[PDB]
Formats: C-alpha cells, sequence, structure tokens
C-alpha cells in the first residue's frame, strides 16, 4: 500500500510497451485503455478526480470505443494476434527490460541521468501541506473555462464546427 | 524530478518510438499517436495539480478535445485509404513517388 | 564532442597510434550514421544484406579514417611540423586514395585524393585561424 | 588533350557528375511514409545524442 | 466543396495561422496549430483523386507528429518554469524538442521528404497555399524563440535543406516537385540568418512569397505541371512564359532582381558575425537552383518546343477567369532591388 | 534559319525522373489529370 | 457587330471606371495634404517655423 | 506575441493563465506564488538577458 | 534588435514621434521608383490581360501609379523613422559608455611608421 | 456577371431550372444513315436546341466573327483529303482525327452549358462517345499507328470522363449497302470513294462498343430507317424513358456548379488535347508553329482580345 503511484505508473508503461509494439490494432487499442484506466488512476491519487473521470468518460468511453469500432469494420481478413510476429515479441520484450532496468537503476540510485535528472525518494514526497477548504480546487480551475476562459472556449468551439464541417468535407467521398 | 514522471516521459518516448518505427496497419500508427497525447495530458495534469496552477486546471480538457479532434480527422483519411485500397496498408501509400 | 575531443586534445605529430584510434573511431561513428540513414531509406530484402551494407560503409569510412590520421600524424612527426596544412592534405589524398580502393575505382581514388585532401587542408587552416564554422551570434 | 579533354573534366565535368550523382541519390525515394518516419526518427535521436544539442 | 465551406475553411486556416502570430501563450499557440492543420486538410483533398488522399495522409500524419512533440516540447517547459509564455524556452531539451517540431513543420532537410510529395499531389492552388502562407505561423514562433534555438542544429538543417533543394530539384520534371524543393531550399536559407537576424529571415520570406505566388500563378495560368506541357505555352500566350523567365532568374538570386536581395542581406548580416565559410557554401549551392530554374527557363521562353496540331483551337479563346496581383506579384518579384534600404520597416 | 528543338530533344524531359537509372526503371510519368484509375472493385 | 457573342469588355464599365478615377484622385489629393500637415508638424516640432 | 494585438486592443484573451501568481479563483493559491511573484518582480522591465 | 525597445507601442506604423523627423519630398528618387513601379504594374496588367499595353485603360494604368506611390510615400516614412531611431540609440549609447568607446589619441605619418613593401 | 462562386452563393441554382424534358440527346449512325433529319425534327418537335454535328470550323463558329478560318490555321486537316489519300504519310488521318474530336469536346461543353445554364435541353448530332467508332474503323483499315490509338484513348479517357453522359441514345440503323447507295445518290466523289470495309467498321464499332457502353448509363433508343422517319413515334419513346440509369439522377446542385465552371471555361475543357505525347501526325515544328501562330494573331479581332481590337471597329479602349 505504501507505494501504489509507481506499481500504477510502471503498469502504464508497460501497456505502452504493449500497444506500441503494435499487435493488430484491436490489442493495441485494448492496451491503450489499460493504460488509460491506470492513468486515470494516477491523476486520481494526485487529487484529479474530475480530470481522470474526464480520461474515462471521453477518452476509454468515447474516443476509444471509437477506435476499437473503426477497428472492427477495417481489418484483415483473418485480423491479426499478438503471436503472428516475431517483430511484435522482440519490441515488447526489448520495452520491457528497458523498463525494468530504468526502474530498479532508479529505485537502487535514485540519481538516473536519463535525459532528464530523476530521483525516486518516493511520490508523496513532493505533495504539499495545506487545506484546500470547502471546494475542490481542481473544479475551480475547470468551471474557471467558462468565467476566465472566454477565449478558450471561442476558439475551442469553433474548432469543433471546424471539425464537423470538415470531416463532412472529407468523407464525401467525390 | 520524482519517478511518476520518469514514467510518464518514458511512456510518451515510447509512444514516439512506436509511431516513428511503422508497420503495415495505419490504425496502429494512430493508436500510437492517442498513446503519445493520453501520456501528455497525465503529465500536464501531474505538474498542473502538483503545483496547484488552478487555471490551468482547464488546460488537460483542451488538450484532449483538441487531440480528439485531431483523431477523428485521422480516421476518416484513414477510411478514405481503406475505400481506395481495401485495407489501411502504408505502402498502398507510395504513388507520389512519381 | 568527446569522440572529437580525444582527437584534438593530444598534439599534432604525437602518439600516431593514439591518433589514428581517434580518426578510426570518428569514421567507423560516421560510417555508422550514413548506414543508419541508407538502411531506413532504402532498406535491404533482408537482414544480413543490410547487416552486409552496414558492415560495408562502416569499414570504409572507418580506413578512411585511420589512413587520414596515420598518414597525417605520421608526416607531422617526420618533418617535425605540426602547423603545416601539408601534413592534413596528404591524409586527405591518402583517405581519397583508400575510398577509391574501397570502391576499387581509380577516377573516385584521383577525384577523392584531390578533393579531400583539399579539404583536411582547409580544416588545418581554420583550426590554426580560428575559423567558425558555426558562428555563435555576436551583433 | 588540355583544352577539350583535361580542363573540361577537371572542373565543369567532374562537379557536374558529382551534382548529378547527388540529385539521384536525394531525389529517387520509394515514396514510402514508414521509411521517411524511420529517418526521422534516427534523426530525432541524433539530435538528442552525440549532436549536443539538449545538452 | 461548396464555396461557401471552402472559403470558412481557407478563412479558418489564415484564423490558424493568426491565432499563432498573437498568441502570448503555448497553449493557445497549439490550439492555432491545430486550428490550421484541421482547416488544411479539406483544401488538400478539394480534388480527391488517390493522389489527393495520399497528400493529404501524409501531410496529416507529418504534422500530428510534430504537433505532439511541439506540446511535450511546452509541457517539459512548463515542468522546469512554470511558465505559459512563449519566451526563451528554460529547458534545453525542450528546445530541442521545439526546434525539431517546428522545422518538421516548415519541412526542413531532415523532415522534407513531405514537401515534394505532398505538393506533387495537390493542385496548384492548395500547392500555392502549401508553399506560401503555411511557413508564416512555424517561422513566426522561430522567430520569437530564437534567442533560446541551439545555433548548431538549426544551421545544420539550414545547411541541408539548401543542399537538398539544389540536388533534389536537378532530377525533377514534375512543376510541383521543383516547386517543393525551391521551397526546401529557400526554406534553408530563411532558417540559416534566424539566430543572428529576425528582420532577415521576415524579408526572405516576403521575397519567397512574392516569387512563388507569382510562380504558382503563371503556372495556373498555364495549366501546365509538367516541364513539356509548360513547353508548349509559348505557342499559345508567350508573354506568359517571359515572365516565368523573369521570374525564374529572379528565384535564381541573379542581380539586378529581387531574389537578390535575400541573399545578399542574409551574406552581409552572417559575415557580421565571423560567419564566412556558411555564407560562401550557401551562395556556392544556390547555384543547383539556379541550373534547374535556368533549365526550365531554357525549355518554356528562351527556345520553343515542338506544339501540337490541337493548339490551334486554343487560340481563339481567352481565359475565364484572371489571376489576382498577378501583374503587382510579378513587378515586386523582379523589380525592386533599388528599394532595398525600406527593409529597416521591418524592424 | 536558327536551330529549334525538336521531338527527340524535347523527350529528354518528359521521362519520369531527369536522370533515368535502374532503380527508377519502373517509374512511370503520373496521369495527366492527376487522377489513378480505381482498383479491382 | 463583328463579334457574334457579345464580348464581356465591349463597353467601358462605368461604375467601375468612375470608381477608378475618384478614388486616385482621392489618394492624391491626400497625399498632398498629408505632406503639407507633415512639413508643418516638422517645422512646429523642430522650431524651424 | 508576434502581434500583439492584445495590448494594442488592451484585451486579455490568454494573458490569465500565462503565470500561476496572476489572479486566481476564490483567490486559490499558487504552490510557488511567492517565488514567482519574486522573480517576476526582479526581472521585470531589464530584459531577458540581464535578467538571465 | 528592435522587438522589444521600450515604448513600443503594438501595431503602430507610424509612432508620433516620427512627426520630428522631415517627411519624405514629394519628387524623392524612391517615391518616383515607386511609381515606376506601379506603372510597370499596370503595364504588365495590359500584356497579361491581352490588352493593348501602352493605351488600354488609363484609368488603370494610372491607379496603379498612384497607389504605388501613396505606399512608397508611407514606407519611406516609417524607414527614415527606423534609421533615425537607430542612429538615436546608438549616439546614446556610445554617450552612457564611455569606456567602451574611448577617445583615440591622434598621430600624424610624420611620427607613425608605416612598412614601405618595394614593387620591383 | 459570369456564373462564378459569387453567382452560386446567392442565387443561382441549377435543380431549379431542370425539367423532365430538360435532357440531352445525342442522335447517331453511320454515314448518310439520316442522322440530320431525326434529330432537327426531334429537337423542333420536343422544343430542345438542334447542335448540327461538330465539324473541322465549329470553333471559328463558336469565335471571332462565327465565320470558318483558313485550314492552316483552324483544323490544319482535311475530309477530302482523307477521302481521297487515307494512307498519306502526313498524318493527315489522325490530324483530322483528334481536331474534330477537339471541336467535338468543345460542343459537348457549349451543349452543356446551354442546358446547364438556360434549362434547355439540346440534341446532338454524335459526340464524344460516338467519336471513336471512326478512329477503331480507320484503325482495322489500317490507317493510323497503334501509337495514335493509344493516344487518342489518352485524351478521351482524361477529358470525357469530366462530363455527364446523354440523357437518350438515339440510332439510326441503316445496312451498309443501302448507306452506300446513298452515298452513290448524293454524289459526292470524296465521298464515292469510302469502301464497304470502312462502313461496316463504323458498324460494327457502333453495335459492338458503343450501343451497348450506352446501355448501362443511358437509354439507347435504336430505329432502322422506317421507323427513323416518323418522328412522332421517336419521341414518343424519348417521353416514355424512365431515365434511372447513369449519374444524371443524383446529382445535385453542389455537382452542377463545378460542372457550370468547368464547362464555361473553355481552356480547361480544352486542356488535355494538347497534351506533351509527340506523335508525327499531330505534333508541329517549332517554326511552323511560330509562324502560324503569328498568321492567326494578324486577324482582324484576333490580336488583343474581344473589345480591344480597334481595327474591327472597339472603342474606348483607353477607359477599358
Ligand atoms: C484569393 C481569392 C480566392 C477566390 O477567388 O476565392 C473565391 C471563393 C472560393 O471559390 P471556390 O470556387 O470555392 O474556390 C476556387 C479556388 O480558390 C481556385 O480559384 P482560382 O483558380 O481563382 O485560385 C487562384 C489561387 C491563387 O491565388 C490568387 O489568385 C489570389 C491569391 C494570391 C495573391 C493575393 C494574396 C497575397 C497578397 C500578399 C502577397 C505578399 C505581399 O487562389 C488561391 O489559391 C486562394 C487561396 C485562398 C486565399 C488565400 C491565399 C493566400 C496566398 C498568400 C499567402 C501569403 C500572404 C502573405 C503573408 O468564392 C467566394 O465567393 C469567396
Ligand atoms: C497604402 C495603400 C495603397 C493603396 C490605396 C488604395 C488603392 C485603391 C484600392 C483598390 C484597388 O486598387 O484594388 C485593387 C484590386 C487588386 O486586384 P487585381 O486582380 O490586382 O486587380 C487588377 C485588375 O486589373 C483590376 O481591373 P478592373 O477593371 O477590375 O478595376 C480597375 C481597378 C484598378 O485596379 C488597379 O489599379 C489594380 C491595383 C493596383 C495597385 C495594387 C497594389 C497597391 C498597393 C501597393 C503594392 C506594391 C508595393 C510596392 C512596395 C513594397 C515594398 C518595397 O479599380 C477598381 O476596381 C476600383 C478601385 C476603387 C475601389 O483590384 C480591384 O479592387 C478590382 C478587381
Ligand atoms: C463570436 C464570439 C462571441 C463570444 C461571446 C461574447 C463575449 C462574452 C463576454 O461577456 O465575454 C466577457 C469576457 C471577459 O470579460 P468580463 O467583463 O466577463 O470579465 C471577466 C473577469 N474574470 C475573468 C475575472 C471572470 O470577454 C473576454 O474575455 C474577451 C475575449 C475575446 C472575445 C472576442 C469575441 C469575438
Ligand atoms: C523591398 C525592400 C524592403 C523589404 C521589406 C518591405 C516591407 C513592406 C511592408 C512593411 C510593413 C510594415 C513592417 C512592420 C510591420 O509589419 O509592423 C510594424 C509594427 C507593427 O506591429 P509588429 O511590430 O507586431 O509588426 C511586425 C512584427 N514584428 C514584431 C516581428 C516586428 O510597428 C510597430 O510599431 C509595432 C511595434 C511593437 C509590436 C508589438
Ligand atoms: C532488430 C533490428 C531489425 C532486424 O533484426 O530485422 C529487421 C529487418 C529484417 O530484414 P527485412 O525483412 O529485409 O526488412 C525490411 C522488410 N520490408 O532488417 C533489415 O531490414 C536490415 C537491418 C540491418 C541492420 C544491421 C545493423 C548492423
Ligand atoms: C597524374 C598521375 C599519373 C596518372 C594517374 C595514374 C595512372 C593511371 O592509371 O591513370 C589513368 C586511370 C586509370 O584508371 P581507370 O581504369 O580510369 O579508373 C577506373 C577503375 N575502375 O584513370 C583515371 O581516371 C585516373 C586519373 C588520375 C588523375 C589524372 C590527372 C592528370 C590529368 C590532368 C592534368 C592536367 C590538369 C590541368 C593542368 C593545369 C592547366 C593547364
Ligand atoms: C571536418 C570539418 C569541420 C571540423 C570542425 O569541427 O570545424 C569547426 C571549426 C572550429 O573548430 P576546429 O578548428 O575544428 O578545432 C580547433 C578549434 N580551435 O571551424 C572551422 O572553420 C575549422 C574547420 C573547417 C574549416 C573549413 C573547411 C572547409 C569548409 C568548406
Ligand atoms: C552534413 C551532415 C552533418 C551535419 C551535422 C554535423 C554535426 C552538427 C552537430 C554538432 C555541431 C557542433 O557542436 O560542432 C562543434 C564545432 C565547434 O563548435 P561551434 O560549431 O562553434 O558551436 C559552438 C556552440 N557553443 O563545430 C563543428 O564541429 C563544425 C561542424 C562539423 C560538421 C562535420
Ligand atoms: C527591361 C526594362 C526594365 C525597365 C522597365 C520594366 C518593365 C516595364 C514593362 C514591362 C512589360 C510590359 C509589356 C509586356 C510586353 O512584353 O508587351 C509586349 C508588347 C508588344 O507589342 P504589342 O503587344 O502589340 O503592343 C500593344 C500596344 N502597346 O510591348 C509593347 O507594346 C511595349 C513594351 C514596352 C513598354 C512600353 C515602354 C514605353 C512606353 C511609353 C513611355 C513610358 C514612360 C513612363 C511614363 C508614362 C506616362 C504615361
Ligand atoms: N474521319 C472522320 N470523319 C468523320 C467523323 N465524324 C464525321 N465524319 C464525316 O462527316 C461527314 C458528314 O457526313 P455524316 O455526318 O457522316 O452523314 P450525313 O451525310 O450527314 O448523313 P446522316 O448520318 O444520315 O445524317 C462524313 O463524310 C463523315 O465520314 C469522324 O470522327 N472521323
Ligand atoms: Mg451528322
Amino acid at each position: 500500500t505504501m507505494y501504489i503511484a509507481f506499481i500504477l505508473s510502471t503498469i502504464f508503461v508497460i501497456g505502452f510497451v504493449g500497444f506500441s509494439s503494435k499487435p493488430s490494432p484491436i490489442y493495441g487499442g485494448l492496451g491503450l485503455i489499460v493504460s488509460g484506466g491506470v492513468g486515470c488512476g494516477i491523476v486520481l491519487n494526485f487529487g484529479g478526480s474530475f480530470l481522470g473521470l474526464m480520461v474515462f468518460l471521453i477518452y476509454l468511453g468515447g474516443m476509444l470505443v471509437v477506435f476499437g469500432y473503426t477497428t472492427a469494420m477495417a481489418t484483415e481478413m483473418y485480423p491479426e494476434v499478438w503471436v503472428s510476429n516475431k517483430t511484435v515479441f522482440g519490441a515488447f520484450v526489448s520495452g520491457l527490460m528497458m523498463e525494468f532496468c530504468m526502474v530498479y537503476y532508479a529505485l537502487k540510485e535514485e540519481e538516473v541521468e536519463i535525459i532528464f535528472k530523476f530521483n525516486g525518494l518516493g511520490d508523496w514526497v513532493i505533495y504539499d501541506t495545506g487545506d484546500s477548504g470547502f471546494f475542490s480546487e481542481e473544479a475551480m480551475g475547470i468551471a474557471a473555462l467558462y468565467s476566465y476562459g472566454t477565449w478558450l472556449v471561442i476558439v475551442t468551439g469553433w474548432s469543433l464546427l471546424i471539425g464537423v464541417v470538415v470531416i463532412m468535407e472529407i468523407t464525401r467521398g467525390n | 524530478m520524482p519517478l511518476v514522471y520518469m514514467n510518464i516521459i518514458m511512456a510518451f518516448a515510447i509512444a514516439l518510438a512506436g509511431l516513428l518505427m511503422y508497420r503495415s496497419h495505419l490504425m496502429s500508427s494512430l493508436l500510437c499517436l492517442e498513446g503519445m497525447m493520453l501520456s501528455l495530458f497525465i503529465m500536464s495534469t501531474l505538474i498542473i495539480l502538483n503545483t496547484h496552477f488552478t487555471l490551468a486546471n482547464m488546460m488537460p480538457i483542451i488538450l484532449l478535445v483538441f487531440a480528439a479532434c485531431e483523431a477523428a480527422l485521422g480516421l476518416s483519411l484513414l477510411v478514405m485509404v481503406s475505400n481506395t485500397y481495401g485495407t489501411d496498408y502504408v505502402q498502398n501509400l507510395n504513388l507520389l513517388q512519381c | 564532442k568527446t569522440l572529437l575531443h580525444k582527437y584534438s586534445d593530444i598534439p599534432e605529430g604525437t602518439e600516431c597510434h593514439r591518433k589514428a584510434y581517434a580518426s578510426t573511431s570518428i569514421g567507423g561513428a560516421t560510417g555508422l550514421i550514413v548506414s543508419a540513414y541508407s538502411i531506413a531509406l532504402k532498406p535491404p530484402a533482408s537482414f544480413l544484406e543490410g547487416v552486409a551494407r552496414t558492415g560495408r560503409y562502416t569499414f570504409t569510412s572507418a580506413a578512411i579514417g585511420a589512413i587520414f590520421g596515420l598518414t597525417s600524424c605520421i608526416s607531422a612527426q617526420v618533418r617535425e611540423k605540426p602547423d603545416d596544412p601539408l601534413n592534413y592534405f596528404i591524409g586527405g589524398c591518402a583517405g581519397g586514395l583508400t575510398l577509391g580502393a574501397r570502391t576499387r575505382s581509380y577516377g573516385i581514388g584521383a577525384a577523392a585524393c584531390a578533393y579531400m585532401g583539399l579539404t583536411a587542408a582547409l580544416v588545418k587552416m581554420g583550426q590554426l585561424e580560428g575559423w567558425q564554422v558555426f558562428a555563435e551570434p555576436k551583433v | 588533350l588540355l583544352d577539350l579533354i583535361w580542363l573540361e573534366t577537371i572542373l565543369p565535368k567532374t562537379t557536374s557528375f558529382i551534382q548529378m550523382k547527388m540529385s539521384i541519390m536525394v531525389s529517387n525515394q520509394k515514396g514510402l511514409i514508414k521509411l521517411y518516419f524511420l529517418s526521422f526518427l534516427i534523426t530525432i535521436m541524433i539530435s538528442m545524442t552525440l549532436f549536443n544539442y539538449h545538452e | 466543396m461548396n464555396p461557401i465551406i471552402y472559403t470558412t475553411l481557407i478563412m479558418t486556416v489564415m484564423s490558424g495561422t493568426m491565432l499563432v502570430m498573437i498568441s502570448s501563450h503555448w497553449l493557445l499557440i497549439w490550439i492555432g496549430f491545430e486550428m490550421n492543420l484541421l482547416a488544411m486538410i479539406p483544401v488538400l483533398m478539394k480534388n480527391f483523386n488517390p493522389r489527393a488522399t495520399e497528400a493529404a495522409t501524409k501531410y496529416f500524419l507529418t504534422q500530428a507528429t510534430a504537433s505532439m512533440m511541439l506540446m511535450m516540447a511546452i509541457i517539459i517547459n512548463l515542468l522546469y518554469s512554470g511558465q505559459w509564455t512563449i519566451t526563451k524556452m528554460f529547458n534545453p531539451v525542450a528546445m530541442t524538442m521545439m526546434t525539431m517540431a517546428l522545422a518538421m513543420k516548415l519541412g526542413l532537410s531532415p523532415f522534407h521528404f513531405w514537401v515534394p510529395e505532398v505538393t506533387q499531389g495537390i493542385s496548384l492552388q492548395a500547392g500555392l497555399l502549401l508553399l506560401t502562407w503555411q511557413k508564416l505561423a512555424p517561422l513566426s514562433v522561430l522567430c520569437q524563440i530564437s534567442q533560446s534555438i541551439n545555433p548548431n542544429l538549426m544551421l545544420t538543417m539550414a545547411m541541408l535543406s539548401i543542399l537538398i533543394g539544389g540536388w533534389g530539384g536537378l532530377n525533377q520534371t514534375q512543376l510541383r516537385k521543383i516547386m517543393a524543393y525551391s521551397s526546401i531550399a529557400h526554406m534553408g536559407w530563411m532558417t540559416a540568418v534566424l539566430p543572428y537576424n529576425t528582420t532577415m529571415t521576415i524579408l526572405n520570406l516576403l521575397i519567397y512569397i512574392t516569387m512563388t505566388l507569382a510562380m504558382f500563378m503563371l503556372l495556373i495560368h498555364s495549366s501546365a505541371t509538367t516541364t513539356l506541357s509548360l513547353s508548349h505555352t509559348w505557342n499559345k500566350m508567350p508573354v506568359i512564359t517571359s515572365l516565368m523567365m523573369v521570374t525564374l532568374l529572379s528565384m535564381g538570386g541573379l542581380p539586378p532582381l529581387s531574389g537578390f536581395m535575400p541573399k545578399w542581406m542574409i551574406i552581409q548580416e552572417m559575415t557580421k558575425n565571423e560567419s564566412i565559410i556558411m555564407p560562401t557554401l550557401m551562395a556556392m549551392t544556390a547555384l543547383l537552383n539556379l541550373y534547374f530554374y535556368m533549365r526550365l527557363a531554357y525549355s518554356s521562353s528562351l527556345t520553343m518546343f515542338p506544339s501540337t496540331n490541337n493548339m490551334k483551337m486554343k487560340w481563339q479563346f481567352e481565359h475565364t477567369k484572371q489571376m489576382k496581383l498577378l501583374p503587382t506579384m510579378i513587378v515586386l518579384s523582379t523589380l525592386v532591388l533599388p528599394m532595398t534600404p525600406a527593409l529597416s520597416s521591418l524592424n | 534559319r536558327q536551330w529549334q528543338p525538336d521531338v527527340e530533344w524535347a523527350e529528354q524531359f518528359g521521362g519520369a525522373v531527369m536522370y533515368p537509372t535502374k532503380e527508377t526503371a519502373h517509374w512511370k510519368p503520373p496521369p495527366w489529370n492527376d487522377v489513378d484509375p480505381p482498383k479491382d472493385t | 457587330k463583328f463579334y457574334i457573342r457579345e464580348p464581356p469588355h465591349g463597353s467601358p464599365d462605368w461604375l467601375k471606371v468612375g470608381l477608378t478615377l475618384g478614388t486616385s484622385v482621392f489618394l492624391w489629393i491626400y497625399l498632398i495634404k498629408q505632406h503639407k500637415e507633415d512639413v508643418l508638424e516638422y517645422k512646429r516640432r523642430n522650431g524651424l517655423e | 506575441p508576434f502581434f500583439d494585438v492584445q495590448k494594442r486592443l488592451g484585451l486579455d484573451l490568454d494573458r490569465w493563465m500565462t503565470i500561476q501568481s496572476a489572479e486566481q479563483p476564490h483567490k486559490i493559491p499558487g504552490r510557488c506564488h511567492a517565488f514567482e511573484k519574486e522573480w517576476i518582480e526582479c526581472a521585470h522591465g531589464i530584459g531577458g538577458i540581464r535578467a538571465e | 534588435m528592435m522587438s522589444g525597445r521600450p515604448g513600443r507601442v503594438p501595431l503602430q506604423f507610424l509612432p508620433n514621434e516620427a512627426r520630428s523627423l522631415p517627411p519624405p519630398k514629394l519628387t524623392d528618387p524612391r517615391l518616383v521608383y515607386m511609381g515606376f513601379l506601379g506603372y510597370c504594374s499596370g503595364l504588365i496588367d495590359n500584356a497579361i490581360r491581352r490588352r493593348p499595353v501602352v493605351s488600354a485603360g488609363l484609368h488603370r494604368q494610372l491607379l496603379y501609379v498612384t497607389s504605388f506611390v501613396f505606399f512608397g510615400y508611407y514606407l519611406l516614412k516609417r524607414q527614415d523613422y527606423m534609421y533615425a531611431l537607430r542612429d538615436h540609440d546608438m549616439f546614446a549609447y556610445v554617450k552612457s559608455h564611455p569606456e567602451d568607446f574611448p577617445e583615440k589619441d591622434k598621430k600624424t605619418y610624420g611620427e607613425i611608421l608605416e612598412e614601405f613593401h618595394p614593387v620591383r | 456577371l459570369q456564373y462564378g462562386p459569387l453567382a452560386f452563393v446567392l442565387g443561382e441554382r441549377t435543380t431549379r431550372k431542370l425539367t423532365e424534358t430538360s435532357k440531352v440527346i445525342t442522335v447517331d449512325g453511320n454515314i448518310c444513315s439520316g442522322k440530320g433529319r431525326l434529330a432537327r425534327e426531334i429537337a423542333e418537335k420536343l422544343g430542345l436546341r438542334h447542335f448540327p454535328e461538330a465539324g473541322i470550323h465549329y470553333a471559328d463558329s463558336t469565335t471571332g466573327d462565327g465565320k470558318p478560318l483558313d485550314v492552316q490555321l483552324s483544323g490544319n486537316c482535311s475530309l477530302e483529303k482523307f477521302y481521297d489519300d487515307p494512307k498519306s504519310n502526313d498524318g493527315n488521318s489522325y490530324r483530322l482525327q483528334s481536331w474534330l474530336y477537339a471541336s467535338r469536346l468543345l460542343q459537348y461543353a457549349d451543349a452543356l452549358e446551354h442546358l446547364l445554364s438556360t434549362g434547355q435541353g439540346v440534341v446532338l448530332e454524335r459526340s464524344i462517345y460516338s467519336d471513336f467508332v471512326f478512329l477503331e474503323a480507320m484503325y482495322r483499315q489500317g490507317f493510323i499507328r497503334k501509337q495514335c490509338v493509344e493516344h487518342y484513348n489518352e485524351v478521351k479517357k482524361v477529358t470525357a470522363c469530366e462530363y455527364l453522359p446523354p440523357h437518350v441514345v438515339v440510332y439510326v440503323d441503316v445496312p451498309v449497302p443501302e448507306i452506300q447507295s446513298r452515298i452513290q445518290k448524293k454524289g459526292n466523289p470524296h465521298e464515292m470513294k469510302i469502301t464497304a470495309a470502312y462502313l461496316q467498321d463504323i458498324e460494327n464499332a457502333y453495335k459492338k462498343t458503343f450501343l451497348p457502353e450506352m446501355s448501362e448509363k443511358c437509354e439507347v433508343l435504336q430505329y432502322s430507317a422506317r421507323e427513323a422517319e416518323d418522328a412522332e413515334k421517336v419521341v414518343e419513346d424519348i417521353e416514355y424513358l424512365k431515365c434511372d440509369k447513369g449519374p444524371w439522377p443524383d446529382q445535385d446542385d453542389r455537382t452542377f456548379h463545378r460542372l457550370r465552371m468547368l464547362v464555361q471555361n473553355k481552356l480547361e475543357v480544352l486542356n488535355y488535347t494538347t497534351i506533351p505525347v509527340y506523335l508525327p501526325e499531330i505534333t508541329i515544328g517549332a517554326h511552323q508553329s511560330d509562324r502560324v501562330f503569328q498568321k492567326f494573331t494578324e486577324l482582324p479581332g484576333r490580336k488583343y482580345s474581344p473589345g480591344y481590337n480597334e481595327d474591327v471597329g472597339d472603342k474606348w479602349i483607353w477607359l477599358k
């Protein structure tokens, strides 16, 4: 129970290795949604309740769902399987071992310098000490989209309407 | 930096490598793009919650919606390519060499 | 840069074995990069064919580096002239001759002798006179 | 020997030949997304490695 | 497409570019790039052939990958500074990521492969938009963050762009691929002086956009996309081919034409910084671009290729539509060299 | 009269590339109207 | 007349001709007045007169 | 911005999310509010070169 | 260089401190070349549109000329103001930093020993 | 205000003009089959526009003053020369074949223009879709080189693809002996040299390529010479056709706008008829090209542009 965010992050990276080794896209999507679930859990452990539930509802139940639906239509006659290629196994194995080596090095050394400097002193350590009062600071920051973020709403809504128009232009096929 | 950040940035690097190293299917590359976006979302969320940048709490929402719009566009492109060739194989997208 | 630092800090016309090793390392690294790009953009028909192409490019470049280093350093220490661009010119021409041997063609060998010798002499001149390839902005 | 052959060979003919050869190497590409993005991975890795940029 | 929908998509492309150029916040700059790409993809597929679809797909893949890398650079910068303002980057690897992303968006040499194929695969109007308007946003970002770029990385990419644009364009008989390789070389010229003087980058961009607009409008006026099709244009409208020849000479940077101004100013500004070898290399390399420009001029205006019998039909007909601002674009692309000191207005 | 290009001179520029090698022997000039025929239905 | 079809540019576009002449005259008048007031503003800022 | 339309038109389009020491909802403080404020008040108006 | 200059208000083609410089003369050679550029644009417009290049659409060629001169006058003002600003800042910086710009001690060629190189 | 994006945006739609009799009808048949009578009475009684068959000087008729220009400046080919020496070394057979195909492309564009701009239907005598019958007939008789039919296929594929087929394909059926007797009846000495093998090849191309392939995208109406004189019966069968085949039913204003844009632009219509495919029968040398172009430019009203030719009675050049 002492370490929860680290198992979650290691599983996150494992799922990333799994779907980025690119088996047939249905198993890649399964790995992506496993990664998304554990990442939603990660941000739940950081106090990002609304953001993680957004991950769930819109990413895993929306965007993914649509991805798997579209894969179920444009696939191979025998939709492929993970095992069918030695390349998938090699990529997944290399990614898993580079995960294991670096997490072991960071755990037992705490001063790795792979591009960035890292210290696995813990993950609870960086949390600050204070009271947030009678509201969720995350929800207040996100609800400010309609009061502070007028410009953001304007450009995002315009881009979504343009996205509808754009999709209907491209898919017409003439 | 804490080791969760290490693993999140590592996930982004793995998604980038998986996208740059192609295979036959286009959908696999699009899923790698989606993984890159998801790792960006989690990194942004961790940074924003940790430093209590309250107004920046909305930034991950905007990132998610815009990247999903791009994903819809890419899915439509894949569907057009498949209707042309019956598959989403990138090796059929080579007739611009001449 | 450490690959180039180890070549640069050892003085000219001394410790010819060390300088030859450093130039061989530079050659092998450059040949590895060109092999990576060639394998990426013009893929082989098999893994072994790619390994063969990689080894061919790498040995050609490493042999050019080793020959340039040996000839440049030895002609520097033999003549006692470590600041003369002529030793680097001889090195570049010997590198061109071994590139011509690697491609087994006298025309490539002669043209490469001229071009690489002039290039190496220019490099020596730029080292002596502080020419900048990428000059940092100042004004 | 000099004007029609060697003075031609040294400066203009050999330079033109080199430019033509480089043009053939650069221009003739498979037109494959896969090879282009593999080369992109090579370039990205090189910029974050021996080519001292991120440091 | 519907004329209203096409106008809206064009306006959305320009508004994404403007969002990039008017924002102080990195998230809004990323939003502008996203909006530009979203609106740009349909205009590439306006004709809708498999070539157009493949061009759009390759464009989308490169631009989306670049955008994700740009967002990662922004997130690393925020991780180390907590700053969203577009200013110097506070992290070196974030700066490298951002530089590579912006170069991939621009199509610089190590990321140049998409430019020739996409330009060939789309129509001349789409290519005109692609090679003129799409350069503004990444270059403006680069000019804003220029004080923190690694000069070695940028200069490497610019020199490679010049070399590859020169060599790749040597082998082309397709006008769109020739335009794309010329664009790669000119982007290299723009980005070489970027570490030293962003005003020179803006000047070179304006001159290049003028020349590219003039050349693409002449091609659209001619309806020619191959060098042999252009070789018939003398027997229909020789004024177009003579104007095209002077424009190609301008593109080659021949004095006293307008295309010589950016090269001359950039060489001067570089020598001001003890940069002598690189400007000499760049000027020498541009002779390749001038060589295939001169090949096009030979086939188009300076000599007369065989025509066809069916060309007598076209003689009795005028153009239904007329290219806007083409005479102005032609005069600006050829005759403006005496006005060079006005470049200080860009300061 | 002045020499002007004939068909043999014009057809140097009508190929797929400007410098035909073996690796581009299979290259054909692209369609006139930029459209490729539909494949097997 | 001579042509079977009516030429689009067979008669002057009187609205466009008038607009062109008027906008040119306005541009010249505005330029001259701006230069006059600009010389005046320069002379009074610099104390010349 | 490349074209500072916001500072010419007096509009606040995106400057409100640009720092964590800007005004926040319910006056919730940034974690590094004082540190950012001190750095900004040091670096104000002397240019990036001097401020570095 | 000039982007972050103090007082530099956005999107302002001529700032109000430019009104202290002399406006360019009406017969300014650069302005006349601007008009010539407009005239060439009109001629080329006649050529491309397949009209008699010299005598067709005198209102259009005339408008080309006057619009080119109109833009050129303001371009000349902005260019001259930018160069005036450049000189202003250069002199201010030399004044504020006397140690960087010392008063060089002048000497005559009768006390300066220059090396003679024979041509022979 | 030429039909453009601004016209279509406000209120310019073509479906509000399209009707039940807004159809393009092509009448067809071998030589001396009498397509003229059938087409002309069909147009007159069905209230459509007739287009006489596209000749060498059709383009000269739709531009300038509508009068034919010299064969040197327009056409550069002859039909009498083809009937006298069909296997001549000039390449006049395929030069004529390409010129009249280009004239047919121009006429199809002009007819679709009238239909899409006014709403009235048109009737044509032959079209782009039945021009190949003569090309194959000439090929079987060994007139054109095999190189010269590949080029024809290229041009037809890249140009005719852009347009909508006829609603109705009326064909007049006459046997070869009767056609021969009609040619011998009208007395044209050049027509008198037409071999029965040529006419038989034309009829075979009609029956085995043209009529079957129209049958899947239009309704084909075949009459022999007996039922072709009763134009009432022909138009009665024209009015009884469902016309639920081909691309015409699935046409909306968006596609009609693009078709009107292409069809109104004559230089875009003829774009690919001058592809750089160098065949001796149609390639023009640079000296001859330049000379003939200058002589064309010297024509009255042809130098500058319509309305800018003072030498032909054009005023106000300096205000235009
Ligand atoms: N070579 C050639 N000749 C053509 C072509 N189209 C029409 N002609 C000629 O056009 C001439 C005009 O006569 P036709 O239109 O065939 O027939 P007609 O005498 O009007 O009689 P009907 O067909 O009954 O109306 C004939 O000599 C045809 O051979 C073509 O594509 N190629
Ligand atoms: Mg007929």
